[PDB]
């Protein structure tokens, strides 16, 4: 018969001694770019030898500051979300450049509230979603964003 | 905490984004 084994996935590892797990997020730096992009990672798998994570990406003020006609958050940043190119992309795992402490106060019922605790630990905080195709900014969370079931991508189950 | 990295990051902005 024989047994042959097809993409390997994972659930964590650990990186610069950072451990990152599916659905953490991350700061990335391209080339050339002064501050960071904040990103969700929401696959890890080999390919060919080369690790890879697929990215949700997050948006930070600055980078949709064209589509917004009000104010914004101090902490605040907002998930990518509908169909469409700037929703998602695949990655080398050796781009990742730290974690990154996100919390959502969407009132979904997907999302649990977070603590006190939660909110001042918090690098950011988000509650709005970017839809990439209409470039706008919803408190509507979809059913699921890029094939991904909404409940994973808001805060942890438990504290 | 962040932590630049050598290897770039691989992204796509919608339009007028970025």
């Amino acid at each position: 018969g024989g047994i042959k084994m097809d993409t390997q996935f994972y659930d964590s590892f650990t990186f610069d001694n950072v451990k990152y797990s599916l659905y953490d997020n991350v700061y990335l730096f391209k080339s050339g770019e002064s501050e960071p992009y904040i990103g969700k990672i929401i696959k890890i798998w080999q390919q060919n030898q080369a690790k890879k994570v697929k990215i949700l990406w997050f948006f930070l003020p600055d980078e949709i500051r064209k589509h917004l006609s009000g104010p914004v958050m101090e902490k605040e940043i907002f998930l990518a979300c509908g169909e469409g190119v700037g929703l998602a992309d695949i990655n080398p795992l050796e781009a990742i450049g730290g974690k990154c402490t996100v919390l959502c106060i969407s009132k979904d019922e997907r999302n649990r509230q977070p603590s006190p605790r939660e909110l001042a630990m918090a690098d950011y905080i988000f509650y709005r979603f970017f839809d990439v195709n209409s470039c706008t900014l919803s408190e509507q969370l979809p059913e699921k964003i890029a094939g991904v079931e909404g409940n994973l991508l808001l805060n942890s189950k438990v504290e | 905490p962040p932590k630049r990295r050598a290897i770039s990051a691989i992204r796509k902005f919608p339009r007028d984004c970025g």
